[PDB]
């Protein structure tokens, strides 16, 4: 039994040829949705999403190395990029013209656009175990940040700031005048972090962030909650039903209802809850792991990206094996109960 | 020794669920061999090792 | 594709518009007036958004070419034997309810099939209201300001800004201003109304041009139930080029159940009872002419509510009597409630009562005439059945 799309969702056309990396959509300051996707094969492509649920390949720039992630600016004229290549670019989509922004001593595994009232950067997080901040003009960061340990996952919503390191240092960042550390929080996880996703409150101001680590587990922790204890939690994810124990690859939150996706080594996503708490759906098993995954502006589009994720090592690699990227309509399905 | 030349073997351990089980981890991360590095480092150093 | 099924039925999407099944004998119970009536466990918002999704859209009306088009339930033309009171889906909450005409006193499971279809009607640049010339003298003091102003795509518009002084034999607000573009043909863009209790509620709205070519606007508004001696006024008209298609001597209001959708919603004028099994050939006060090739007219049909009412369908013409035909198929009597909806009047083109639809041949029947077939035509949008099945909770822990 072919199980390559089980849900049988949207297959975007053009898919990197090798594993995907990352995905970022559109700001809604653009008409329509447009995805972005990061590969192994050092590529970056464009494709345009419409709301029939086709896709046109629009452009592709090209790092001499792996790229780990992508992000939008917020007017979205310019796409940023980080590589392997210890280097980060900045993509102008009206000119298909891309030129470095960023030198890092080691690969660059995340990137961000902080658009703040006095200041506008793209932060980069390297495994040279800094955090940079380029004016996207300059060749000197307008400022460098000293990391515990190299940069695993991070995330960005004005103005907070989330990043996890290796041997689980984890860090909140505060952007109001100027990056800042904030707090540095002994993990509420006890293995490897792998992803991060910082969540509003009903303001629409960020409150938290939900973390992944390769065991399985996803950790909820409010930044200022009325009962620590009783607030802050884990849960157990991405599990057979001896039990098999997956990697969380990627989280995302609906930017609307406030749910959570999570995606795992296992080839299944998952749609939570934080706050009742409760499991909404579980996919089918794909035949390999979901690398990434992406909502659009309004939460009608969730992207997930099938992809080997060296869980395995080398020697469950099959190069020949095609990745997809798959688009599914999430409007009613991540709403609460 | 860079990469990933030893040969993966999910490691054991146990848990509680809601009852008592064993568990194995299905990460390459976990063995001891690897847990000082995450999944993309070991893959960059596969890739420069052409151990495709 | 994307089907629903559930209750005895299975709503599935073919690409363009939706077809319906029963999965049950279907026995035929208080026949009245050759029709019984049978309610659907379903709405048009379970169809459109809560059990289907359509394409990557949050509901299939937020399409781009699903967005400007009528949820129009129509009989199958594959169901000898069987036929079905078209009318308009004008709600997402109401459940779909068909009224069946048939001498059977049962229908087989898979027999009673039907439509939901999707029409376009024809653009609103195809109609136009009329300003007809009278004797108009200038009052002696003006009343109101005109200001020349573009509107939709850098077409030549018209501001037009005044109090209304209600007559007090008519009951009608009327205002004479002077328009400083000439025009014969005009469409109504928007009518703001600021009274005492501030935001009024509009049935027609007519202006007159005088005779001497004086630029004199006689503007006179019919209103529901406002007293108010005095209203200000605010109307942004657009100014049309050349004739179009349909010609009206009085403007109406858009339709408040069909925003941005092109058709009329017809009101009860005046207030009229019927009794159970009792039909109406009730008259409507609008008329329209033609302005110039396939021929035009409305459609007359009814709407959706969750006390229906039944319209028997007919078609419009140019320069006839509006016509709406009620069929009392209820157990109680019927009052026709003022200012709510009747039946809607949807412009269409055709080619030459009963109105069935085919859906492999793509061909939509109203009597002997033929719809054109761009009207129901649009892309195909692959969708996918929502199911939601289970919501565990999460096994968590804490510190
Ligand atoms: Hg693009
Ligand atoms: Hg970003
Ligand atoms: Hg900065
Ligand atoms: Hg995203
Ligand atoms: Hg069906
Ligand atoms: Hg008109
Ligand atoms: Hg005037
Ligand atoms: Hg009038
Ligand atoms: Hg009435
Ligand atoms: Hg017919
Ligand atoms: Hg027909
Ligand atoms: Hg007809
Ligand atoms: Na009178």
């Amino acid at each position: 039994e072919d199980n390559h799309n089980p849900m049988k969702d949207i297959e975007v056309t053009s898919s990197p040829d090798d594993s995907i990396g990352c995905l970022s959509f559109s700001p809604p300051t653009l008409p329509g949705n447009f995805l972005i996707a990061g590969s192994w094969a050092n590529d970056v492509r464009c494709w345009e999403v419409q709301d029939s649920g086709q896709t046109i390949p629009k452009a592709q720039q090209m790092h001499t190395g792996p790229v780990l992630d992508v992000c939008w600016s917020d007017d979205g004229s310019k796409v940023f990029t980080a590589s392997c290549d210890k280097t980060a670019k900045m993509w102008d989509l009206n000119s298909n013209q891309a030129i470095q922004i960023a030198q890092h001593d080691a690969p660059v595994k995340t990137i961000h656009w902080i658009k703040a009232p006095n200041y506008s950067c793209v932060m980069t997080g390297s495994w040279d175990k800094t955090l940079k901040f380029w004016d996207t003009r300059s060749s000197n960061p307008m400022m460098v940040l000293q990391l515990p340990e190299r940069c695993y996952c991070a995330d960005v919503i004005y103005p907070m700031a989330v990043v996890a390191t290796a041997e689980r240092g984890l860090i909140v960042y505060q952007l109001e005048n100027q990056p800042s550390e904030f707090r540095r929080i002994e993990s509420p996880l006890k293995h490897q972090h792998r992803c991060v996703a910082i969540f509003k409150d009903k303001q629409n101001k960020p409150t938290g962030f939900a973390l992944g680590s390769i065991e399985g587990r996803v950790a909820i922790h409010y930044i200022n909650p009325p009962n620590p204890a009783k607030d802050n939690f884990t849960f157990k994810c991405h599990r057979s039903n001896p039990q098999d124990i997956y990697a969380v690859n990627g989280i995302a939150f609906h930017p609307v209802h406030g749910t959570l996706a999570t995606v795992g080594s296992d080839g299944r996503f998952s749609f939570w809850d934080k706050d009742a708490r409760t499991k909404l759906k579980t996919s089918e098993q794909l035949d390999q792991p979901i690398a990434a995954c992406c909502f659009n502006h309004n939460g009608n589009i969730f992207a997930y990206a099938s992809s080997y994720d060296w869980s395995k090592g080398h020697e469950f690699y099959n190069p020949q094996k095609k990745n997809y990227i798959f688009l599914r309509n999430a409007a009613e399905e991540l709403k609460p109960r | 020794p860079t990469g990933t030349t030893i040969k993966f073997n999910p490691p054991t351990g146990t848990d509680t669920m809601v009852t008592n089980i064993s568990t194995k981890h299905q990460c390459i991360t976990a063995m001891k061999e690897y847990e000082s590095k995450s999944l993309e480092e070991l893959r960059l150093e596969d890739y420069q090792a052409n151990r495709k | 594709a994307p089907s629903i099924i559930l209750n005895h039925w299975c709503v599935t999407w073919q690409g363009h518009h939706f077809l319906c099944r029963n999965l049950s004998n279907i026995k035929i119970l208080n026949r009245r007036n050759g029709y019984t009536t049978l309610d659907l466990p379903l709405t048009l918002g379970d169809l459109t958004q809560y059990r289907l999704a359509h394409g990557l859209s949050e509901n299939l009306m937020a399409l781009s070419p699903y967005s400007w088009t009528i949820p129009f339930l129509v009989s199958s033309s594959e169901t000898p034997g069987i036929e079905l009171l078209p009318k308009v889906i004008n709600d997402f909450g109401t459940p779909l309810s068909l009224a069946i005409k048939t001498n059977l006193p049962s229908i087989p499971a898979h027999q009673l099939l039907f439509y939901i279809i999707f029409l376009r009607p024809s653009p609103l640049t195809s109609m136009s209201c009329y300003a007809r010339p009278l004797s108009l003298a200038s009052t002696p003091s003006t009343n109101g300001l005109c200001q020349s102003v573009s509107v939709l795509d850098n077409k030549p518009g018209l501001l037009i800004t005044t109090p209304l002084h209600r007559d007090p034999a008519s009951g009608k607000y009327t205002s004479n201003v002077q328009s400083p573009t000439t025009f014969n043909l005009f469409r109504v863009l928007y009518i703001k109304l600021s009274g005492e209790e501030g935001m009024v509620k509009v049935k027609h709205l007519t202006i007159d041009k005088d005779s001497l070519q004086e630029g004199f606007l006689q503007l006179c508004l019919n209103m529901c139930g406002v007293s108010y001696e005095t209203l200000q006024c605010e109307i942004l008209l657009e100014l049309v080029q050349g004739p179009t298609n349909f010609i009206f001597p009085a403007a109406f209001p858009p339709p408040v159940s069909l925003p941005h959708r092109n058709c009329i919603e017809l009101t009860c004028d005046t207030e009229r009872c019927l009794k159970p099994g009792d039909v109406m050939k009730l008259k409507h006060r609008l008329l329209y002419e033609l302005g110039q090739t396939p021929q035009n007219a409305f459609l007359i049909v009814g709407a959706h509510s969750p006390e229906t009412v039944w319209i028997s369908p007919s078609l419009w013409l140019p320069g006839q009597p509006l016509y709406i035909n009620i069929i009392n198929l209820s157990h109680k009597p019927l009052l026709l409630s003022r200012h709510s909806i009747l039946a809607l009047a949807i412009p269409i083109s055709y080619t030459r009562t009963t109105i069935c639809y085919s859906g492999n041949s793509r061909v939509l029947t109203c009597g002997a005439a033929h719809v054109l077939e761009a009207h129901f035509k649009h892309p195909p949008i692959t969708s996918r059945a929502i199911t939601d099945g289970g919501e565990s909770p999460m096994e968590w822990q804490t510190l």
